[PDB]
């Protein structure tokens, strides 16, 4: 119950009016970035003004950027004069499974990791505030990982666009758009460091092989639909062959002990699959219903299994 | 058995809620849902026939996974080093020669780590063993910050180990560690974290090794019934605070690292291994990485690797830094305690 | 109370649930008119000065 | 917790028999639930797939251990649960490779060579309990095998693991099992390679952010720029917009080949490396 569960207790003060008060019940399945595991903590550390810094609150892309210092945990039950909340990492429940809720607009599976995002949708930026004590609650959005992934896309993209539409996007049928938000610079420098370290890191000497099979790539797909449909009506490297004639060198240094195309391969998986992963925050969280049903819909708890 | 400080020596048996959950349940009632509206031995064996039953009429108590080894006692010494030290497990070698032909960059002599481990099969001898930690740190002692502790961590070695010249597999295993930065195949692709030591047995020339692979610590029976006991002991030059270097003062549960540093150098590669303490996520590590080590980030791919390797579940964590005693010798020690075992993988750097 | 069922498997979630259900009371009100002139008042009453 | 599979009727002397001889192996179900049928677990269960709708396959259903199997119905312990709730269960080797004591251990699809059961008139194929490190290797020797079909080397078929030799080629059924795998393996790179060559001549945007790029790119992604740009060239191009389409693609590939390890061995009173078909005590809890 140390390994099993945590009690990670958030205190409740004693003036919160009863509307106020109330206004807590609906607050079960949600998450809590607790900035450190102790085991008696206030709702001030919890809160936005905690995430605060000097004089600063930051965008939704810089709102990424202090989650992964700190422990997200689920509230587990609101009682009167306290908030339960097990951490993430440690240990989830006795059993092991915890209920979270969809504030999301999107509708889950099971078995697909679930990633925790900022308030970026419009009409979505629900933030429970304490009235009584001037505190904001700014809960995260659980999200699918094929969204949350495009979602961070599409903020770090808007930010370069701001150093020289993107905000709208779909998902099985839906269409959805996301709130248009000016970013601060500071923020968008940590992200664009980030972007460019893995992509310089990602290319090896190996990868000009794989650079000169372009044109075979769109003699490729004039006949196979699967190819045709795979590279995209928009994308880069079917504009990339018909004024780019790639070519390779004839000799390798110390070309006889080494593996061009296996050294491609694993400083690619290193920096460019491992790049989604340091841009958001890790997906530790699948859901597993037992027994109701195979899609869970928004608004409803989701039974969840930690997620290696 | 049964004194009267009651409440409390009730609740360290194992409570009320017990009694009173079972009260609704089975001490009431015929509801669930019914009806409506032989002089000194013997009794000494024989009470302990009856403790056998003591032991039979009744079985909070922490788990633990606990893991054997027959290991040579080359590299390690379980003997030397006191109970409640870290170990390392390794790969098997055969492996080592072929993947550095791959793994090196082109221009660099692939032939150097096989040539480099096989001196050290014939310099211990004057089959994947077991490398203990106290023995790692003597091998990394050139490259450190505080040098004059890695040479009273020296100083034991080579006078406690069991072996024929410790000082020259020490020095022999540093340049296999030069040898593997050099051939590109890091140490943290050979070394795997092992559990900490509670208890051996004693062979020639190989020890039967036990440890627990996950769990907390204290609480394991040693095997001494006076005391079932044995702190987490750490050599000064390894351990590296992130509370102190970071201004996080803060009370809550610090966390255990492993840290390798890697210098690429022309024949002059540094290695150090370092226990990180830390309030941080391992996601939120790297970042505090970068602001540290930068020195030898221009200097060589990355400069650093890691895993996670326990965590304290106090509060307000609690350390010491004594003098203790490897058999003559003063070394300093920064002793751990409290320490909850979780293992995990090493990151990447290429 | 809300009801519950049971049900077998690894359990993903359920607890017990209360429920504290308050309504408003609406005042209303009934009015008779009654009348008698002064014809009857003295019978009814009783002697005169 | 435990689950069930029950076997329906109509067995075979044999059919039963080769259902008592995978004890320790490792099945896949959709959910878990007390009560299960074995054509959920088969391989017509899937359709067949390729290597990459496997591995979408293995992350959706669930891992679970066949324990002791009773003769009416296939008891399995789910791997995220019950193991969590049970000590140490048993796995059973079905792969070629010796585990050693504190491997963490992923699956593979069977890419290498599958019980078939006849009365029942079905397939059964097994994930290979094989070490993590060599998980990401076996993969990424096989996705190189496939490249160079597009158009090898005389080793890159040979695998070294704890004094053991493999070998991959042991080919073009399989090479066509894994063709998906190579024309997005291939595409990731080549979408990914341009946008870093097409946006860093395109803005080096400057103080320090391009500076310390520069000093990242002096003589090493410049001339790996300057490289690439000789047999290459440098309206409006749609670069903000591919990055992503590129990071939503190439973000995707590093899930499927990510390989996660469920299994980590902690023998105890026992050898410290466990050999192919024995079967070896498995823990996922501390």
């Amino acid at each position: 119950m140390i390994t099993d569960c945590f009690e990670a207790d958030i205190a409740i003060p004693s003036g919160i009016s009863r509307p106020d008060a109330a206004a807590l019940q609906r607050c079960e399945g949600r998450v809590v970035f607790l900035p450190t595991i102790r085991r008696q903590l206030a709702l001030a550390d919890v809160a936005h003004e905690s995430f605060v810094s000097g004089g600063v609150s930051p965008d939704t892309l810089g709102l990424l950027l202090a989650y992964r210092r700190r422990f997200p945990a689920v509230i587990t039950r609101v009682l009167p004069t306290r908030i339960v909340a097990c951490p993430v990492d440690l240990g989830l429940t006795h059993a092991g499974t915890v209920n979270l809720r969809n504030t999301s607009p999107v509708d889950l599976c099971n078995g697909d990791p679930v990633s925790l995002v900022p308030p970026v949708f419009e009409g979505q930026a629900t933030d429970v505030r304490l009235e009584s004590l001037d505190l904001t609650l700014r809960f995260p959005v659980p999200l699918p990982t094929p969204l949350a992934r495009e979602i961070v896309a599409r903020l770090v993209a808007r930010g370069i666009r701001d150093l020289n539409d993107l905000n709208v996007l779909y998902y099985n049928g839906a269409r959805l758009s996301l709130v248009a938000d000016v970013q601060q610079l500071a923020s968008v420098n940590t992200e664009l460091r980030s972007l460019v370290l893995n992509m310089v890191y990602s290319i090896t000497e190996g990868t000009t092989l794989i650079l000169t099979l372009i044109p075979r790539l769109l003699a490729l797909s004039a006949q196979d639909g699967y190819v045709n449909a795979l590279l995209q009506m928009q994308s880069v490297t079917r504009e990339a062959a018909q004024l780019i004639h790639p070519e390779a060198p004839m000799l390798m240094q110390d070309g006889e002990r080494r593996l061009p195309l296996y050294e491609a391969l694993v400083a690619w998986l290193a920096h460019a699959g491992q790049l989604g992963d340091i841009l958001a925050l890790a997906p530790a969280v699948r859901v597993c219903t037992f027994d109701g049903a195979a899609v869970v819909q928004s608004g409803d708890m989701a039974p969840v299994i930690r997620y290696p | 058995t049964k004194p009267l400080p009651t409440a409390p020596m009730a609740w360290a048996e194992s409570s009320p809620r017990e009694l009173a959950g079972h009260a609704p349940l089975r001490r009431v009632l015929r509801p669930p849902i019914a009806r409506r509206d032989t002089r000194a031995t013997r009794d000494d064996t024989e009470q302990a026939v009856d403790k056998i039953l003591r032991g039979a009429r009744r079985a909070g108590a922490p788990r633990y996974h606990l893991t054997r080894q027959v290991t040579l006692t080359d590299l390690c010494q379980p003997n030397a080093e006191r109970a409640g030290a870290l170990l390392l497990a390794l790969r098997h070698p055969t492996d080592l020669p072929h993947l550095a032909r791959h793994r090196a960059p082109p221009g660099r002599q692939t032939e150097r780590l096989a040539e480099a481990w096989g001196q050290l099969l014939e310099a211990s001898a004057l089959r994947a063993g077991l490398v203990s930690f106290n023995f790692l740190v003597a091998a990394c002692a050139a490259a450190y910050d505080a040098r004059d502790a890695a040479e009273a961590v020296r100083a034991h070695i080579t006078t406690n180990y069991g072996g024929t010249r410790a000082g020259a597999r020490l020095d022999r295993f540093s340049e296999c560690l030069r040898a593997m930065v050099h051939t590109h195949v890091f140490p943290h692709e050979v070394m795997r974290f092992f559990g900490g030591l509670v208890s051996w047995v004693t062979q020639d020339e190989l020890a039967s090794v036990t440890a627990v692979c996950s769990g907390p610590q204290e609480a394991t029976h040693t095997g001494h019934p006076g005391r079932p006991r044995s702190a987490v002991t750490i050599p000064a030059c390894a351990f590296v605070d992130l509370d102190a270097e970071l201004c996080l003062g803060g009370p809550g549960a610090a966390f255990l690292y492993l840290v390798f540093t890697y210098r690429q150098c022309r024949d002059q590669e540094l290695c150090c291994v370092y226990v990180v303490k830390s309030q941080l996520p391992p996601r939120g590590l790297e970042a505090a990485l970068e602001r540290l080590f930068g020195r030898l980030r221009i200097t060589n791919c990355t400069y650093a690797a890691f895993a996670e390797l326990g965590v304290m579940p106090d509060d307000s964590p609690r350390c010491l830094h004594r003098t203790e005693r490897f058999g003559a010798v003063g070394v300093p020690v920064v002793i751990l305690e409290g320490v909850v075992w979780r293992p995990g993988g090493w990151r990447a750097c290429a | 109370h809300q009801p519950l069922i049971a049900r077998d498997g690894p359990h993903p979630v359920e607890q017990p649930v209360h429920n504290y259900m308050t309504k408003v009371i609406d005042r209303r009100a009934l009015n008779a008119a009654f009348s008698l002139a002064t014809e009857a008042i003295a019978l009814l009453t009783g002697e005169a000065l």
